[PDB]
């Protein structure tokens, strides 16, 4: 019913945020709504993470429409200030994208969370 | 047959001849190489 | 329209980079008979041979031929019907198993062919990237399986 | 030996492209068509008998 | 509309082909989308790029909102 | 490559309703049901005929997997002019519009989708195309939309679901004619990421066979996609 | 057909 | 356009009568379509403008007719002898192609036969192919009455 | 044991009566399946016995919904009540199993069947479509599906005309056209009166 | 009660065919397509035997407005015939001149 849907429970967010920080260290993370759109258009995204407290929430509802059309899992997180923390950038981030790389060192963790997101969806 | 041509056309006809000689040349070289193999 | 089959993406040249444990294995009728002669269990003698789980598979053709063998081969039919032995449907008229096994392997490069028939083996050995399994001596042997 | 096998592998990768087509990152930039062309009368596909 | 203008907005929506199309595009695409009639128009280019992004978010708030308001368009 | 000022020579494809644009490069193009606009920002070929100005749309293989099939050389395509088509997994007008282009005015396309948000775009695009029927429903329950569907010669399943085999069988049994068509796209990662792609592909072929689908053909979609194939079969109601 | 042709009054 | 003016909304289809615009079989077809229609409802603000556009269409269709009757009136006074022979429309086109009555007057009959087919003419002349034989005069009534090769004569 | 068949058309509820019961053991045999495709054979199996067209567009969306989640509409009760004899228990063929319990509740005297034999007969009825109505006025099944499907689709999505922005792209596309035509026509006015 | 029942008792998919004596411009376009392999030294094609189709048409491509910078040709560069556009390209003209001279020398 709410526009921000599905939005992860507490335990899932830490698993999500843990992957984001690892992806940031490994240069596999794209941060910000505009980059996420580009990755979806390129078909290079494993999945999309988004903030449900964005003010207004509306400015990031274009991404799920793109995500579904490419069959890309997506999920919201309650806090944007917390999402920026995981990304490693000095500022809040409302949307982030994990770039696809089957040769990455964190492939198992990315697919682990990715499976949970689909079950949520 | 015989026709007298304008300036623009003769450039067109001159080039299409240039293409075909090159095309025959490139095609003509490929055949002996595979024939040699 | 001319048709020339594509080379399967599973094969790096003649190396099959796809077949991987657990393995999927096709059973020929003679394979069951010889196995009974050598007192080798189907599921295990394959597990011992490859040191991996094996998923034995029987088509409609091989099951039909086993039934046609008669009461003398009642044992082979019972072993063929063990629940672990999964079954493959066939959508081709002929009941000849040799061509059906060859047609299946040509298309999906995931199967090991378990047979001792000299004629059938030769056709399989020509097809690239196809491990070939047989029972010889005391136990099973695998020829074209690099991981061993 | 390590250098020799490196050159052998990368050479093998080139030959793999000839025997069969291989994914190469997908589309990059605007779609500019099939560079090598389309063959109408040829099928690469394997038939179920 | 409040951000740039009603007519200017009508061109940009027609430029994309639909408001849904305009919202989905990235910020860079929106800028070049109206770069042939100079809708949004070195320092001059910076404002045009800056306004293009704001138009992008403004186009969004109109699209996926059942009853869009002008409260955000004013502050943007 | 195909820069806006270039001209192109259009000639027909082996498959009816499909065309090729020759030039320095070759493009797969379908004639536009609704001329003067693009569904998704694709390049369009305008041709003058006695004079009426007909328009063609380019078909991008990397964005439409059905197009990737024609690129790879499917021997036969059940989708053809004057044929009713049931498009399952119709996210948007990506391929349905191109499928609608092939069938033409006389034919029809039944687009089925689950999520509402793409349905809004599917409905809007469907309004430009009178021959397209969008069914915003869950394909796992064909009896929900048994109402809106007649017989269909070909069922094209684009659904990316682990249980894609079950949905195909249920839809085919209700609506697909005898000797009717089925064209399926399989992505192995979604169904089973644990095993290699080809073991997955063999599995669905078996799942098609139990459901009275005689598979006719299978083709991998590389270099346009990884881990994908298109399997073509025919529906024997009586038996295999 | 251009081969069938021969130019005249060249200018 | 007239249908829009008589009925603005499909709901009006049941009670509105389209006899003067459409025949019986056609007017009933639009009515049946109205209830099973595909379209969405529109606001009165939207209806007001589309009616205004439709009002322009019928008025455009009107003024086109007076101009057509006018061109006949002008054409029967400046060059009456052609109006009977070739007609008002073809005759006006013939004069316009030359640009003046005197210009076409000094033009010979053979040219007058093939004025409107220069593209086919000069293409045929340069390529040694048969030439056109009708030009703009093909649309004259007398040519239409003729059949087969007699049309060319 | 099937005596009556309930088929649903966009125009109306259709009920058919089964004179001849196709062989159940030999259902999978080729010839009986060929009979389904052949119209002449099929007509010997069933005929249309009733057809109740829907009053209008609105009622169709209601029954199109009511059929969707497996409920019996007021119209379906009327058509079944008029036709099915009170009766041991009359047998009705229905494609969907979910509607079966709903029919049973309304009519305790009818037992529903949705087995493959019923499905095969249902598959026949949809196949020939309007041909089985013997010329009864059923409109056309294709166009009726078109209007219903969008109605059935836009109902769930809650599509609204307020979201519609197409009027904008037409208002602009027309506005610049007048700016061109107002100039072009006005120039012609200048020339016409310019002579005078 | 009154009843009238008793009273009632008593083609879209066909391409245009070429005109005979077809234009001089169109054939050269066809010849370029047939011999497109030799046009660019750095580009190569699948081996194909291309024959002039029985039915065909010549069309103009329309770029999407978002592709204004990427895939749009300037109006002056646009030409009616493929040959004429290739004439404008200076790099091509240089390559053909060099190759043609070499072939003539060996001949
Ligand atoms: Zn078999």
């Amino acid at each position: 019913n709410p526009k921000a849907f599905p939005l992860a429970d507490a335990a899932l967010t830490q698993q999500i945020l843990d992957v984001v920080q690892q992806a940031a260290n490994l240069r596999q993370l794209k941060k910000g709504a505009n980059e996420a759109t580009k990755t979806l258009n390129r078909g290079i995204s494993e999945f999309i993470i988004m903030a449900a407290d964005c003010e207004p929430i509306e400015i990031l509802l274009h991404l799920p429409l793109l995500c579904e059309d490419k069959n890309v899992p997506y999920v919201f997180v309650p806090s944007r200030v917390a999402l920026g923390r995981a990304c490693g950038v000095s500022r809040p981030v409302i949307a982030a994208s994990i770039t696809t790389n089957d040769a990455s060192a964190i492939k198992t963790q990315i697919y682990a969370v990715k499976d949970k997101i689909e079950t949520l969806l | 047959r015989a026709v007298v041509l304008g300036g623009d056309e003769k450039k067109a006809r001159s080039f299409i001849q240039k293409v075909l000689t090159i095309s025959k040349a490139k095609d003509s070289k490929r055949k002996e190489q595979k024939a040699s193999q | 329209t001319r048709n020339i089959p594509q080379v399967s993406s599973a094969l790096f040249f003649q190396y099959n980079q796809a077949i991987k444990p657990p393995y999927q294995v096709l059973i020929d009728t003679n394979f069951i008979n010889f196995s009974i002669q050598k007192k080798v269990d189907i599921v295990r003698g394959m597990m011992d041979c490859l040191l991996a789980k094996c998923n034995p598979l029987i088509t409609d053709c091989v099951m039909a031929e086993l039934e046609k063998l008669g009461p003398k081969y009642r044992i082979a039919l019972k072993l063929a019907r063990d629940p672990r032995i999964k079954r493959l449907s066939c959508s081709h008229k002929g009941t000849y198993a040799d061509d059906c096994l060859v047609h299946r392997v040509l298309q999906h490069k995931c199967y090991i062919v378990a047979t001792n028939d000299a004629g059938l083996k030769q056709r399989i050995r020509k097809i690239p990237g196809i491990p070939l399994m047989s029972v010889g001596g005391h136990a099973y042997v695998i020829e074209k399986l690099p991981d061993v | 030996s390590r250098v020799k096998k490196r050159k052998k592998y990368q050479k093998a990768q080139k030959k793999l492209k000839s025997v069969r087509a291989v994914y190469s990152g997908g589309q990059s930039g605007v779609y500019e068509g099939e560079k090598t062309g389309i063959k109408k009368g040829l099928t690469r596909s394997v038939k179920f008998k | 509309s409040e951000l740039i203008g009603e007519v200017i907005g009508a061109r940009l929506i027609s430029h994309a082909g639909s408001l849904t199309n305009l919202s989905k595009q990235a910020a860079s695409t929106v800028q070049i989308l109206g770069a042939e009639k100079a809708l949004f128009r070195k320092n001059k280019g910076r404002i045009s790029r800056y306004l293009a992004n704001k138009c992008s978010m403004a186009s969004r708030i109109d699209n996926y909102s059942e009853e869009p308001s002008n409260v955000f368009g004013s502050v943007l | 490559g195909a820069r806006g000022g270039a001209k192109v020579v259009i000639e027909p494809h082996r498959h009816a309703g499909v065309y090729i644009a020759r030039g320095k490069e070759d493009l797969l193009v379908t004639k536009n049901m609704a001329p003067g606009e693009s569904v998704y920002g694709e390049k369009r070929i305008s041709v003058e005929e006695p004079p009426t100005k007909v328009e063609y749309r380019v078909w991008n293989p990397f964005r439409s997997k059905l197009a990737a099939g024609i690129m790879g050389g499917l021997d036969e395509l059940f989708i053809a002019p004057g044929k009713k088509v049931l498009y399952l997994g119709a996210a948007s007008g990506t391929s349905v519009s191109h499928v609608s282009d092939v069938v033409g005015p006389e034919g029809v396309v039944y687009a089925v989708e689950f999520s509402h948000r793409p349905g809004r775009e599917l409905i809007s695009m469907a309004k430009k195309r009178p021959n397209i029927i969008p069914i915003i429903e869950d394909a796992r329950h064909p009896q929900k939309y048994r109402m809106l569907i007649g017989m269909v010669d070909c069922v094209f399943a684009d659904v990316a679901q682990p249980d894609q085999a079950r949905i195909i069988a249920l839809n085919s049994h209700m609506f697909l004619k005898d000797q009717g068509g089925v064209v399926i796209s399989i992505k192995a990662n979604c169904i089973d990421s644990t095993v290699d792609a080809e073991t997955v592909f063999a599995r669905e072929v078996q799942k098609l066979r139990e459901e009275r689908i005689k598979p006719l053909e299978q083709l991998t979609l590389e270099p346009y996609e990884r881990d994908h194939c298109i399997v073509v079969g025919r529906y024997m109601r009586s038996g295999l | 057909e251009d081969e069938d042709e021969e130019e005249v009054l060249a200018m | 356009a007239r249908i829009i003016l008589t009925m603005g909304i499909r709901s009006k289809a049941s009670e509105t009568d389209l006899s003067e615009i459409l025949p019986e079989e056609i007017e009933e077809r639009v009515k049946t379509a109205a209830e099973v229609s595909m379209g969405t409802e529109i606001t009165q603000t939207d209806l007001d403008n589309i009616n205004a556009l439709a009002e322009q269409i019928v008025e455009f269709a009107a003024y086109r007719e007076q101009l057509s009757n006018y061109l006949s009136a002008r054409m029967k006074a400046i060059a009456p002898n052609l109006t009977q022979l070739v007609g008002e429309l073809v005759g006006a086109r013939l004069i316009a192609h030359s640009g003046s009555l005197i210009s076409l007057a000094k033009s010979p009959a053979s040219t007058i036969q093939i004025l409107g087919a220069e593209k086919a003419l000069f293409r045929a002349l340069k390529t040694k192919h048969d030439t056109p034989k009708y030009g703009l005069l093909y649309h004259a009534s007398l040519v239409g009455q003729a059949t087969g090769k007699n049309k060319g004569k | 044991p099937i005596e009556y068949l309930l088929f649903e058309e966009p125009t109306g509820y259709a009920v058919f009566k089964v004179k001849l019961q196709q062989d159940d053991i030999g259902s999978r045999l080729k010839e009986v399946q060929e009979q389904i495709n052949d119209f002449g054979a099929f007509t010997k199996l069933i005929e249309l016995v009733s057809f109740a067209p829907f009053k209008g567009a609105a009622e169709a969306l209601e029954n199109a919904n009511d059929i969707s989640e497996g409920l019996v509409s007021e119209s379906l009760k009327a058509i079944l009540d008029l036709n099915l004899p009170k009766a041991k228990n009359i047998t009705l063929a229905i494609s969907d199993k979910n509607l079966g319990p709903s029919i049973k509740e309304e009519f305790p005297y009818v037992d529903c069947i949705s087995n493959e034999l019923a499905q095969d007969l249902i598959r026949g009825v949809r196949l020939h479509g309007e041909k089985l109505f013997k010329g009864l006025q059923s409109g056309d099944l294709e166009r009726a599906q078109l209007g219903l499907g969008h109605a059935y689709s836009r109902a769930k999505v809650k599509f609204s005309v307020q979201k519609n922005d197409n009027h904008i792209i037409q208002a602009i596309a027309l506005l610049d056209q007048l700016d061109k035509d107002i100039n072009t026509f006005a120039m012609r006015v200048k020339e016409w009166y310019g002579w005078h | 009660l009154e009843t009238g029942f008793d009273a009632l008792a008593n083609d879209w998919f066909t391409l245009p065919k070429p005109d005979d004596n077809m234009r001089r411009e169109v054939q050269r376009d066809l010849l370029l397509i047939k011999h497109r392999a030799a046009l660019d030294p750095k580009r190569h094609y699948k081996k194909q035997r291309w024959e002039v189709p029985e039915r065909f048409a010549i069309g103009t491509i329309i770029e999407d407005k978002s592709e204004f910078y990427s895939s749009r040709m300037n109006r002056k560069e646009r030409k009616s015939t493929i040959l004429e556009t290739l004439m404008g390209d200076e790099a091509s003209n240089k390559y053909f001149k060099r190759k043609y001279n070499e072939i003539q020398e060996k001949s």
